[PDB]
């Protein structure tokens, strides 16, 4: 389902899958989609996050403490999680509202902000972002 | 997994 | 959404799998290749052991070249750069051949394009060269 994104866009999920796989995590969630907006740098996301003081060491530790140690030898296959999944199919929705033919890494911002009920949803709120606060930012820095 | 390089 | 088949989701179950068991601190080509021969029922698999390609002529050989670590690894282990490369090339593989899948002949395919790292390496020195293994999968399918 990522025909039309942004070969930054498409970044962003490539970071995400490596942040699960370096945290030995077994899924990829909404917080590590979070975690790949960030790393990316250049995206309207990354600004829109930085302005909001949104760190990646403070989103990172805040989700080790959440989810904890896991096993030794682990399954290699790690999927999106269903939440993961929405956040995605609610990226392209946002898109397509907006008249875009593509999809961004400011619409994945929004599109997580939009299920706004998992781990990223969780670590905004708890380090001062509410998510109306994010949806605003990346709205008026697309607007110049 | 995604595999785009 | 995802593009790779239950197969060549069990493949890269058991490279981990077999990276861990060498002591390896990556998942490489190498054990993308024993994950193919691994899962025995794909076509990449059927055709590996038509060239005679066995499962333990490849550990055999992974051990002469890199040899057990000295400790376990823990977690997930990661992909070199070249396995991440094989894996997209795979992906590659199957939107020119107008597939919207990725199964183990298209790991296969993209593991044999690259043709650089350790599992080219142990496919050459174990008598089967990178075209013969490229055409033993195509006229499979």
């Amino acid at each position: 389902m990522f025909e039309r994104f942004t070969d930054r866009a498409r970044r962003v999920v490539v970071l995400a899958q490596e942040e699960a796989r370096m945290l030995n995590h077994n899924y990829i969630g909404t917080e590590h989609i979070l975690l790949g907006l960030i790393h990316e740098g250049e995206g309207v996301a990354a600004k829109s996050l930085e302005s909001l003081g949104i760190s990646l060491e403070g989103v990172r530790s805040q989700v080790e403490e959440i989810i904890g140690q896991g096993q030794q030898a682990p399954s290699g296959h790690i999927p999106f999680t269903p939440r993961a999944k929405k956040v995605l199919e609610l990226s392209l929705r946002e898109a397509l509202q907006l008249g875009h033919n593509y999809i961004g890494t400011e619409h994945i911002l929004l599109g997580l902000i939009r299920e706004g009920e998992g781990v990223a949803a969780q670590v905004l709120v708890k380090l001062g972002a509410e998510l109306t606060r994010v949806r605003q930012q990346v709205i008026q820095l697309l607007s110049g | 997994l995604v595999a785009w390089g």
